[PDB]
């Protein structure tokens, strides 16, 4: 799911018990293996510092009769990621109600104790956890496929700045190109 | 701006957007605001929780069956676990709150059903035994939905609540519950109910871990119904947010 | 003439005089601050205003 | 100088600056204030060390060759291209078209070669780095009339001094250097593919002026490029898969990302 | 005027109306216009094709399968057959063009899928053999859609293009192709993509029968999917229109 | 007003009056105030605990023996149990605080002794093992006083802190600790120390359940001494009050 | 410019500027005039050579490593910290928080190593000192792609010239470098203690560009730091007991003072 | 511009012109004279006046 077009799609299916986790990844661009090859992350690997908000636009590419609500939550570092929706609520969340305008922007605000953060891994500073939970299960009528998809998009805000240039680690060479 | 299908309620950190719904039902005509000095009975200094006890606390989801009786959640006792609301009510003798009770339920366009979302202030429930009072563990939730039943609860020496949908567990006809602020979640079109409760009590401020000033009741008047196949699990999720919280008399942790 | 401009400060003055005939031998334009993200971001014909949905 | 946050507060009107289709190819601008409430925060952060020029204006080593001072290859030759080093190349290939001047600095360092020659003593080798414009003459033997530098630029550098530096202006037939050319040079669409004459600043040859020591000495010319006065147009994806050739975009397919465990894991493998 | 679902692009004789879609994505912020005298490198007199080489030339339709790799059409070499655009590029040494690339695909409301419609200027494709260049008959279309594959093209001595959806045949991650002007054709809602390319090149005017300045790529990110039965053949039809064409140096017919 | 023996510090509900003492020592010349927008690194909305997390939290009393080594209490980790300060630091990622550290000890006029009350910001303690770091259960209190010793802590593989009064467990001469704001509680006359700490850190706001910004140390420089008989148990009681608390990033309960 | 004394004379009133409790944490200011009488004395003494900056702005050697030009360790590596030299470290640890720019000067001196190699003749070794920002790539073999200095700063210095100098600005995640950190990096309070990411300016690697002489040569890179534009906050006790570790404040207990004889002796032992 | 200031004399004038783009490459501020011992010394709330005893 890392050698096909299966990588980009996040499987969503109707599950009877609600509180199931859709996805979950830490926010730590330019180190996290989820943002390591994205456009934002690849610019970020040429810099040692970064500061600013990050926008995660989730786009529902299901059927046109499928519905569902999702509780998209970002829980700052203070504990080790929610494992229940009832814990995820307490963070900074946005309940996305689908039905026209097939995208909803969960904007992750700047919560850090410093005016910059490292792009490379460090433990003096961390970026918390981004999780998604079902708020209200995917209700799909008859003759409509019960497995839909969501797409996640990463973009920078306008309060964004990078400082101190270094050179990437994700490019290499051995002998010169003949 | 454009269509009224959209709404977006931002309180603190959490936002609830809904693609499609209707108008917000505002209280009795009052929106919760802080208590002024001409109503303040407390002589002590109150705290201001502000944004950190005004987020939308998402209570337990419950699954709506094809035929299901209904549900109710007490209001200061569904939030006595979640976040800092559950803390503050225990460290403080007096508390004053308003609410944004937002009940959200989605369904496909081949499903039908219709919930009545009322908020009954001061719902004093009867009892199966006609001379005993309810228990405090059947009567109250724990943030869990308690559900009624469609047949009378049999009498004995039990202290279980009298639970029948049609009498609402209070001994009033269910069809008259609409006086109180409410809304309907008709699955045909309109997929949420927003009811803004302002603080309602006979005294200006009251303890919340002994008195439950509001009781949300979600009663399906038209059972969920559909054809064979499709999906068969349409949950109802409740997101409640305290609004204009204010406490006084900083005691110690209690019951 | 001597071009005097503030050093890039966070939160002063340096003389610089070009000494070569060509203008392709002058020091880099490290200071040259401009931003205009109305290009690649939001290239749409009619700008979507943030107060209503983009689609009808 | 970046933007600032301003106080907001509750929102209950039909505004929903969050919900908006991203199907229209429009990347919406959403601030902190839209998904919560955030007071007035002043930001003094600076988005300078992120300018197009400052990004590209860093000297990167593009190449290095070796040439014996007494034997066979007494001269080195290089067709100028930034396509010999992965590091500089990937930065340039982040833009479709770039325009710039070059600063060529050469860091020539000599190393004695093991031999049984008696009384090897150097008398400060002097190196000549010569630029031959495209369609110039081509030296063969190191004593050829070509090395007279009649019009061809050359830097003469005595060893043990500050490394030679020279500028080159923007020299292109077109109005920008193309970092990606889709097309052939031939009208019948055969031959070379994207070997267009716009990024071909001739050749650069280097050799020992003197005969150095009695013994053999091998010198290593290291070439440094530094883009000044940069203007870059049309942004494009950075290269993913590793480079294979110095004039083609050939590649072997590889991963789309670095793998981890499940979709809900919170730790990279 | 009213809903934004409507759009109507009239260029010359042919009009493309669409009942439902979204906004037109305009270039990098530039709309194709004629080249002024302060950019004109040609010393000869240019022609003006006007309306007769600005109609929407409808290229080959291709059928989207349930799982299909993706497609690409080179831009000056998909129109090298159709109408007077195919003539003019051959009688004239230099040409300058803009485009209106309009990709149209309809689907029912029980179908799902999502195309990415990008327009990559200067798509220089790699090759299966790591030391050979592509052929000119695999690399280019003929107004036909060339399609990628989901498995690496095996190496040998072949000059067939390296075709893998996830590397886009260029050796760049497919997920980063969105920088370039584009749009999505999410079948849920939005049934066309309109991308207005302005002339983009390093030189002011260039031969079009040797250089391909734009490459349209239509890549399905979410495969087409539906239930059993219904219809099983949802084509994607491309309508491209030259815009602000201008030629120079009236030679003779060639290759 | 009249004698300076009197002082009275009222913060919220609790007041500390003292019949006899001296002046209040104010920080480095700064009194804790809220962080302004020109220092605010957080982009989120902070809470205001106000009076309900600004009361004088009375930590554990410790008994001063005739000869006793000294004591220290870490500052964000002595209040990680008491009241709402202990809650807030756990529900919030970032916190910012000032303090009123008031050390009170009474004695009769036939007793003598002299405490040094310093507040060392950033007391990074050494370790008995010269290549291991301290544990988090020896180094920190639990609102309990940790006490030093007058003999070197023996080395081994132990991670117990190096505790010797004369080096202050930091490797600095004890006699030089007076730079930092402090006061003396000379039992001859002056029976309390009041030290008003303003927020001191390199960053504007920092997590408090992983970083301890202040460390109070109470070191007896002149041992308690008296004649035979009388009373033989003169405790030292610490009352600390947070001042101008402010939190951000409302996460969930943690460590 | 310091203060001046002024004439006083006898005092018999209830003033007693001497008697005052020092129990209040207030360090009283008493002049000569208060305990005696001293006429007007003008002082022209200057309290400049005692300013916070001038104190700290002196180049101190922080470290030095060695690297063979032909053998195994052909490169040296150093994680930048002032915690490797006792001298500079104690000055910095006189303040809790400091903010400053650095001037890095490297004094590279080469020494020939004894060998039986024939005809050893150097051709002016050129050294490369390279700064790798925190979270950069890490070279292994000295020929690794890493040394291309694509974006990473580097000074190229030919031996027998003025020693290389470069500046570094204030680079800290926070707004001051913490010289003492009480806390862990991990939320569970384990692992490293006070190894916070604010005083970790990456690594600095150095190597021989050329192959030098035929024989082995070992070079010694000596690193000098010089704090410019210093601002220092929160004063604190100077270290007493000797340093034990380069990242901890570990110590062995030792004397409180140097001993002498009795309490009334007038001569130090 | 040229900043002219007196040499540190005991009991004159030097031109100095910053030549670098950054302001983190300017020569140290060796001259920067200020003293304000009302901080660490006498940090008390109400200043004790030298004419009577601090305590009552
Ligand atoms: O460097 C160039 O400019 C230079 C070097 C070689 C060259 N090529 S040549 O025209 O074939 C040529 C080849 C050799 C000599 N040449 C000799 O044969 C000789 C013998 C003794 C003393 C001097 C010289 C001397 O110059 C001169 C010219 C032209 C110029
Ligand atoms: O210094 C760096 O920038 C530099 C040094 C090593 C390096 N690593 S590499 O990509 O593994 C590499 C390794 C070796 C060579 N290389 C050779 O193998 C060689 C043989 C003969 C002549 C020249 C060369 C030459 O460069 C080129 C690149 C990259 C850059």
């Amino acid at each position: 799911k890392v050698n096909s077009m299966e990588a980009y799609q996040i499987p969503v299916r109707s599950n009877e018990g609600s509180g199931t986790q859709v996805f979950g990844f830490p926010l730590q661009p330019g180190y996290s293996s989820v943002f390591s090859r994205t456009l934002l992350g690849e610019i970020l690997n040429y810099y040692t510092h970064w500061s600013g908000s990050i926008k995660l636009t989730f786009m529902f590419c299901g059927s046109a009769m499928a519905t569902g609500k999702f509780l998209l939550a970002y829980s700052p570092p203070g504990a080790g990621a929610p494992t229940k929706r009832v814990d995820a609520m307490l963070g900074t969340h946005v309940i996305w109600d689908v039905g026209l305008q097939s995208s909803c922007v969960l904007c992750i605000p700047w919560i850090s104790q410093t005016h910059y953060r490292f792009v490379a891994s460090d433990e003096y500073t961390a970026g918390g956890f981004i999780t998604c939970w079902y708020q209200t299960n995917i209700v799909v009528p008859a003759d409509a496929q019960s497995s839909c998809y969501i797409m996640c998009f990463v973009s920078a805000c306008n309060d964004f700045s990078v400082r101190l240039l270094k050179d990437t680690p994700f490019i290499s060479q051995q002998n010169f190109f003949q | 701006g454009y269509s009224d299908r959209a709404r977006s309620i931002t309180l603190g950190n959490s936002t609830i957007t809904t693609q499609e719904c209707a108008n917000v039902v505002v209280g009795y005509g009052v929106w919760p605001d802080y208590l002024k000095d001409s109503e303040a009975t407390a002589e002590d200094q109150p705290t201001q929780p502000d944004v950190a006890t005004c987020r939308f606390y998402t209570l337990d989801s419950v699954q709506w069956q094809k035929t299901s009786p209904g549900w109710w959640w007490k209001l200061p006792d569904a939030l006595s676990n979640l976040g800092l609301f559950g803390q503050n009510m225990q460290y403080h003798y007096l508390g004053r709150t308003g609410y944004t009770v937002h009940v959200q339920c989605n369904a496909s366009k081949f499903h039908q059903g219709c919930l009545l979302v009322v908020c009954v202030p001061e719902a004093e429930m009867g009892c199966a035994t006609l001379d005993n009072t309810p228990s405090s563990a059947e009567l109250l939730g724990g943030d869990t939905a308690k559900e009624f039943a469609d047949k009378p609860v049999a009498s004995g020496s039990n202290k279980l609540v009298q639970r029948v949908v049609y009498n609402a567990g209070m001994g009033v006809g269910v069809g008259n519950l609409t006086i109180f602020p409410h809304q309907w979640i008709n699955l045909r079109t309109n997929n949420s109910a927003t009811i803004v409760m302002p603080y309602t009590n006979s005294v200006p401020m009251d303890n919340m871990f002994r008195h439950n000033n509001v009781t949300l009741m979600v009663i399906p008047f038209v059972p969920l119904d559909y054809c064979p196949g499709s999906t068969t699990y349409v949950p109802i999720t409740v997101t409640i947010a305290p609004m204009c919280a204010e406490y006084n008399g900083l005691r110690l942790a209690g019951h | 003439g001597a071009q005097v401009s503030t050093q890039k400060t966070g939160a002063i003055h340096y003389t610089n005089i070009n000494y070569y005939k060509d203008a392709a031998s002058n020091s880099a334009n490290r200071q040259d601050f401009t931003q205009d993200p109305g290009k690649f971001t939001e290239p749409v014909k009619d700008i979507m205003i943030k107060s209503l949905p983009a689609l009808n | 100088r970046v933007a600032d946050t301003v106080g907001t507060g509750p929102t209950n009107s039909e505004a929903i600056p969050a919900l908006t289709a991203a199907e229209t190819g429009h990347t919406s601008q959403v601030v902190p204030g839209d998904t919560m409430q955030t007071r007035h925060v002043k930001n003094y952060h600076s988005r300078s060390e992120s300018t197009i020029e400052n990004f590209l204006c860093r000297s990167a080593c593009v190449y290095f060759t070796e040439y014996k001072n007494s034997g066979a290859k007494r001269y080195a030759e290089w067709v100028l291209t930034p396509r010999q080093a992965a590091q500089l190349r990937r930065k340039l290939e982040f833009f479709t078209y770039v325009r710039f001047d070059l600063e060529l600095t050469f860091v020539i360092t000599s190393t004695q070669q093991p031999s049984t020659t008696q009384n090897q003593d150097a008398q400060i080798l002097t190196h000549q780095i010569m630029y031959v414009p495209p369609g110039g003459p081509v030296p063969d033997k190191v004593d050829s009339y070509v090395w007279q530098t009649s019009t061809n630029p050359s830097v003469f550098w005595t060893e043990g001094n500050a490394p030679p530096r020279m500028s080159i202006p923007f020299l292109s037939i077109g109005n920008a250097y193309s970092n990606f050319y889709d097309g052939w040079s031939e009208f019948s669409r055969n031959g070379v593919y994207g070997i267009n004459t716009l990024n071909n600043m001739g050749t650069l040859y280097a050799r020992h002026v003197n005969a150095g020591s009695t013994g053999p000495i091998k010198s290593t010319i290291r070439i440094y490029f530094k883009p000044k006065h940069v203007k870059a147009w049309i942004p494009r994806p950075p290269r993913l898969c590793q480079y294979e050739k110095a004039k083609n975009v050939n590649f072997q397919p590889s991963g789309v990302t670095t793998t981890r465990q499940s979709i809900t894991t919170m730790t990279n493998t």
